[PDB]
């Protein structure tokens, strides 16, 4: 489809909003053009939600607690408030990890102060500590706590700081309140930042003035990188057999250990931008600390970024970068030569929350996949600057789609292949169109890494060309 | 690394000698984990009876809670009825993970909106976000109805609903006939099953509340069903198959069945059946209200009895063989029909799936938790069939609840060993079966992680987990099975013994070991 | 020793230190048993492609068969008439294993006699018994037809059936009008499907074959349906269900799901339901014949489309999702009756499913055996839903189904792998699975030992049983299951996809060893 088209096609399905939505929506809504720079001039971002709309963005609690500060295991991590937003999130995300869960490891528990009327009258201060007494009571393995502050703690005027403050004095262990409402932020993006912040202020500083740890030239960090069904550690062998030591994994089956030793290190290689940026700019202007975007969807851009860490150190390490992209290459050729053949031509339409929907767009390349359309839900314009270099020329751009947008779109542009949530999966396999889940990888990965490669490509392929796509269409009709 | 040809997932990629070793390489460097010894020693003392001790102890500390929030259950119950749409005035986070829930569970699209409040929202009320999101609502997904709840942050701010919408529909946002019930579903207070109990009292007042003066009791010769928080497909259908054979009149308000399961033929269908409105103006027509979860249906009961005028009878949960027995005998009793001889049949085949199975059930422990009258029933049929349930968890349950449990047990002679416990969570119950370990446990799919710290002690402690209730996200299609009626007792039935023989097929496969006992005849 | 307050059955009451003890001194002193290392060899040598090459040379012995005889299925057949007690020329102890295996199986009374024919039966012959077993039969358990089959004993000695039947009418034994159809059904020919078909096929021909003159096609307005040797009362009422919905008239000529399925309502019923002997008789006017496993019904289809002129369709097992549509486009087609919106729907359900659970089921390999319209159902079903089946076996199959079971595969990328074995029995399906091993087996409750076989050499070799077919003794109540059409393709998703995921789920249960996998939501 051509330019035209695509824009008739975003007039007539703007055409049933009222007029105030229908002006908002229009600025969200753009066909890629590759010579722009300035998204600025295209989409907008980072807006509020037009209520009533069925969005797909969530809060800042889930942006906090569900993706930062979840993975750690050493630490527990309370959900101050009622039950359900703690319920919700409990295990829900793939993000996986070693250790003996309720001993030392603590990540698919939900750990919840469970407010009742007496405590949004009477406040929740007093709970707060006799749970934070309890959990050293029976879970003494632990090594910190973290307060996730739900809703209600903000409109009720609880301090958790001070709380936090004489618990940690008095137990000598290191308790952070955060201050992650659901209603702080339009989407995730800011609890992204609210839980940056807490690191920061919190847990980052403890070791500033320690110096036993033994520093090397080849000590790195992957911050952005929460392990999604094994993910991180598919990065971390690719980094450790160019012989560089991974100190800290952000925060994908991450200690409290981990993230204080790394200001110890000399390069942070930062997977997800958007949720970790925040902290890797406050290093890189304290500690010195350099950082840089890596890419691990797909050979070529795995290729690509172990060259480019392998440039930012000396020559052995560019040897050894070499020696496993040698050794990794047929493996990644045979399965290119086995599922692209299967995969060719086909068309894919995306929308993830704020990173994937333009770093797997070079894993869809290598197999012949084009994706005519890409979006998010709560990326800021530089996300969308990253992503116009990424997208062909008249390929659709959506923000924060709606379910009703998002529909039309799909009906009319009939892509092969969908790439979103949970909450759009049944929507389009009752279309009769093929959907991954691109959050959890539908139960499936890692991804990440010419091992997670094979398992991208058979995915796609026994999605795509699974027989029960034939049958929807009842003989008799 | 990978083989073109046989191709491994995050299972058994990771167990792999390079994965081990450079795990073991992280953990030895960076982790600064405790010593295996230490973390042996405490995960053997969370097991012993001096930790439980503590553990019943907690007094602001919730770990691994057994319930949801009230706009939960109120999103169902808006679900439920025809073109209705959910509409939750607070933040959106909130809607979200109501919706990955529901999809999770059922596997099928769930349709819910949002007032997408925020920070201005909290200083100066959400009446703009209201109206905007009304007006948004009625013009985008066309619904015949829209019904508010509401999260957690409107209560504590203090939203007035009643006003919010009453000055949308006069500034011209939505039409002023334009159905728009609302209700107060604190998050804080109760849990999912509360919400549901709101969210149809709340619709049944606006439909009827303003026109009781010409209604009359008995004029359409019809029987009213509210089925509550239901989440099974099957119930819902077998609630209307007994009626049906029954040749008794009924009208099933906030019937969900059909929007929570419609075919995939290459169209999506947003809406599909649920009760229209006519049927809920009708309702005070009818001959009797019946409600089948009476432990969480009683707001709405005081509004059927006070409005209404039905005399709603006293009943139990459908579960069970003498508590559906009497559920037909009232629903006869009320309609005037005779029950018919196909469910005699059907009861006789439930009898003598009893009689055929109780070699192996009897004496059986079992440790369970759930909803109230679910709960309830369970234990009930569970008494039924000569089991004892040791232990037995409502984490939103009362103490009239508990006192009527207790009478359900003491008056059989299984229930002596049992233990009711109300507003303990799965903490509690891990250390309950650690200490007195049952055989079996009957929970929803967030009891697995017990089994699995049950199975680290020992396989001698291992207590396996048959999966009845709310929510079922690590198995598939669970959620078209029946509980209500003589079909669910007999598919629980045979879930039990099936479990059984299972587990007993598990322990005696080893070889010159213990395999005299597999019998190919069991 | 026992503590009464927890009693011990054989297990684990024989796993105690002195039961220990004493098995191993009688193990040491008086068994002369081989050494351990030299079982564990012979045990490995077994299980390798070595031990495959000499198995598969067998031409005389044949270890753990996966067929009965022909007589069981006659049983059956003459089970599913009204008052019609299945008598069986021959000795005794045959009517006594069919019983057993039934009653093991269906978990419910049947009722089958035999005149007990004896050594002086084998000099003389079974005139005089069949004139006794006969007349006693309708003198004690009063029937209104009595179906008589054979044994081999019957077969040897070349009995004369009808001739014997037709003496006992002459000399004052039985009334001349009762009805005795009779059937030859040689045990050591064919399985216990042909037994089915000629049993099937002489109550036809008895009932029929007098009276065709008077017969015209098409005058009754209905359409006659076959079941063959069906184990699932849920086939039984899922066709009646579908054929109702669909409005058609219909008439099945054996339903033997009323007598299998008998409520316990402190009366025992020997006899109920099932074929009426006028719908026998006004059998050729239907419409047409249909033939639901057309593969073991050959005599039968002979016999319909030779005498009754009806023109049989070629329709294959209404198993999975093309052939019920296949059957049902078929059956509107001769009845007019157009195919309503509620079998749209349910197949759009069963489709939702397949897409649903679609990530699960791919690239799966499953070793299967059973009856060959069963098998040949189940691997349509699973080329469907994306699986590979890897080792087709089929103990009583010939060449003409292998040749159609090969097409089939050949039609689709999955069965690529796929070998048919006919006459191999379950040692066969042993050494296969040992030295090629797939995923999960399919079958009858045989198969439970293969899998402990399979766990012995160790836990990563391990091939978990799938229990569907006939027929099924360590689980309870799996008769009433559904096989057939929409809903039983639904209930076999469901069974695959869970037990997938359960072993899954138990292989990622070790702690901190591969728990990491240990997902909630699947
Ligand atoms: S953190 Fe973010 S929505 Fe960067 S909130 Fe979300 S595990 Fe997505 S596109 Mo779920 S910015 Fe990670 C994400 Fe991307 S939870 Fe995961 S898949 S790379
Ligand atoms: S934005 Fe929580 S789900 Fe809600 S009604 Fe309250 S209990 Fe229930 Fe975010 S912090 Fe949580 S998830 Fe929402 S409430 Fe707020
Ligand atoms: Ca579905
Ligand atoms: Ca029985």
């Amino acid at each position: 489809m051509s330019r035209e088209e695509v824009e008739s096609l975003i007039q007539e399905v703007l055409e049933v909003y009222p007029e105030k939505a229908r002006k908002d929506r229009n600025k969200h809504l753009a066909v890629n053009d590759p010579a722009v720079t300035q998204s600025k001039k295209c989409i907008i971002s980072n807006k509020k939600s037009q209520p009533g709309l069925m969005t797909i963005r969530g809060c800042a609690y889930a942006g906090s607690k569900g993706v930062v500060w979840g993975p750690i295991k050493d630490m527990i991590h309370i959900s101050h408030g009622p039950v359900g937003c703690g319920q919700y999130s409990r295990a829900g995300r793939r993000n996986y990890y070693i250790g003996t869960t309720g001993v030392n490891a603590f990540v698919t528990m939900n750990f919840t102060s469970d407010f009742q009327e007496k405590d949004i009258v009477f406040g929740g201060d007093k709970k707060l500590a006799k749970l934070i007494d309890e959990v050293e009571t029976l879970f003494p393995l632990n090594k910190g706590i973290s307060v996730q502050s739900e809703c209600p703690i903000g409109l009720i005027g609880d301090d958790i700081e001070s709380v936090s403050k004489v618990k940690g004095a008095e137990l000598s262990k290191t308790i952070v309140p955060v201050r992650c409402e659901g209603f702080r932020g339009v989407s995730q993006s800011l609890g992204h930042h609210i839980a940056n912040d807490a690191v920061r202020d919190w847990v980052l500083g403890k070791r500033d003035e320690d110096t036993t740890f033994a520093s090397t030239p080849y000590d790195v960090a992957i911050i952005g990188d929460y392990n999604i069904g094994g993910d991180a550690w598919s990065s971390r062998i690719l980094l450790e057999e160019m012989g560089l030591r991974c100190v800290a994994q952000w925060s994908g089956d991450g200690s409290i250990s981990e993230i204080e030793l790394t200001p110890k290190v000399k390069l942070n290689l930062v997977h997800c931008y958007r949720s970790m940026n925040y902290i890797s700019r406050h290093m890189e202007e304290k500690y010195g600390i350099p950082w840089m975007e890596y890419n691990f969807f797909g050979p070529t851009k795995t290729i690509e970024s172990l060259r480019a860490i392998a440039a930012k150190f000396d020559e052995s390490i560019q040897k050894k970068c070499e020696e496993v992209i040698a050794k990794y290459k047929p493996e990644w050729e045979a399965v290119v030569a086995k599922y692209r053949p299967r995969l060719e031509g086909k068309r894919v339409m995306l929308y993830i929350g704020g990173l994937r929907p333009r770093h797997v767009i070079g894993a869809y390349e290598d197999l012949g996949m084009e994706v005519v359309g890409t979006g998010y839900e709560f990326a800021h314009n530089d996300d969308y600057d990253r992503t116009m270099k990424e997208m062909g020329d008249s390929t659709l751009l959506y923000d924060d789609v709606t379910g009703y947008e998002f529909e039309e779109f799909v009906k009319r542009i009939k892509p092969d292949l969908i790439g979103s949530g949970i909450k759009e999966k049944f929507i389009f396999q009752k279309m009769g169109i093929p959907f991954r889940e691109m959050h959890s990888w539908d139960y499936s990965g890692p991804y990440h890494g010419f091992d997670g490669f094979a398992i991208f490509a058979r995915d796609m392929d026994m999605t795509l060309n699974n027989p029960c796509w034939k049958k929807l269409q009842a003989p008799w009709e | 690394s990978q083989q073109v040809d046989k191709i491994k997932a995050s299972y058994p990629l990771f167990l792999d000698q390079d994965y081990k070793d450079m795990l073991a390489k992280k953990r030895d460097g960076f982790e600064e984990k405790y010593p295996q010894d230490k973390i042996d020693e405490v995960f053997q003392w969370t097991t012993t009876k001096e930790y439980q001790e503590l553990n019943f102890q907690r007094e602001a500390l919730t770990v691994n809670p057994a319930k949801a929030c009230q706009p939960l259950g109120a999103v169902l119950c808006a679900l439920g009825f025809e073109k209705t749409m959910p509409y939750v005035h607070g933040s959106q986070g909130c809607v979200a993970y109501f919706r990955s829930y529901f999809n999770r569970h059922f596997r099928e699209p769930v349709s819910c909106v949002s007032d997408s409040m925020t920070e201005d929202a909290a200083v100066f009320g959400g009446q703009q976000n209201m109206k905007d999101g009304l007006q948004n609502c009625k013009a985008t997904y066309k619904p015949d109805m829209i019904a508010v709840s509401t999260t957690c942050m409107a209560e504590v701010i203090g939203d007035d609903l009643n006003a919010f919408i009453n000055n949308s529909k006069k500034e011209g946002f939505i039409p002023d006939e334009f159905p728009v019930p609302f209700a107060h579903t604190p998050s804080f207070v109760g849990s999912h099953v509360t919400g549901w109990d709101n969210m149809f009292e709340g619709i049944a007042r606006y439909f009827t509340l303003k026109s009781m003066d010409d209604k009359v009791v008995g004029s359409n010769k019809k029987i009213n069903i509210v089925p509550g928080f239901e989440t099974y497909l099957g119930n819902f259908r077998v609630i209307k198959r007994m009626l049906s054979e029954m040749g008794v009149g009924y009208s099933l308000l906030s019937d969900p069945e059909e929007v929570l399961d419609t075919p995939a033929d290459g169209q999506f269908r947003m809406y599909a059946g649920g009760t229209t409105q006519e049927e809920m103006k009708d309702a005070p027509n009818a001959l009797n209200t019946v409600l089948l979860q009476p432990w969480h249906l009683e707001k709405t009961k005081k509004f059927v009895e006070g409005t209404w005028k039905h005399e709603v009878p006293k009943l139990n949960i459908p579960m069970g063989l003498d508590w559906t027995d009497e559920f037909l005998m009232k629903v006869s009793e009320i309609s005037g029909q005779p029950i018919p001889a196909s469910l005699t049949k059907e009861r006789g085949r439930l009898v003598d799936m009893m009689t055929d199975s109780h070699t192996w059930l009897h004496g059986k422990r079992f440790a369970l938790w759930g909803d109230p009258d679910f709960v309830m029933g369970l234990v009930k049929f569970l008494l039924e069939l000569g089991c004892e349930p040791v232990h037995i968890l409502c984490h939103n349950g009362n103490k009239r609840w508990k006192k009527a449990v207790d009478a359900i047990l003491a008056a059989s002679p299984y229930g002596k060993n049992a233990t009711v416990y109300i507003g303990k969570d799965l903490w509690h119950l891990r250390s309950l079966v650690f200490t007195d370990k049952p055989d079996f446990m009957i929970g929803n799919s967030y009891g697995k992680f017990i089994q699995r710290d049950t199975l680290h002690k020992g396989k001698e402690f291992e207590v396996p987990l048959i999966r009845i209730g709310f929510p079922i996200f690590d198995r598939h299609h669970l959620h078209r099975s029946t509980t209500l009626g003589y079909e669910g007792a007999m598919q629980i039935l045979t879930t039990l013994v099936n479990s059984i023989l299972e587990r007993l097929d598990e322990e005696t496969r080893g070889m010159q070991a213990t395999d005299y006992n597999h019998d190919l005849v069991r």
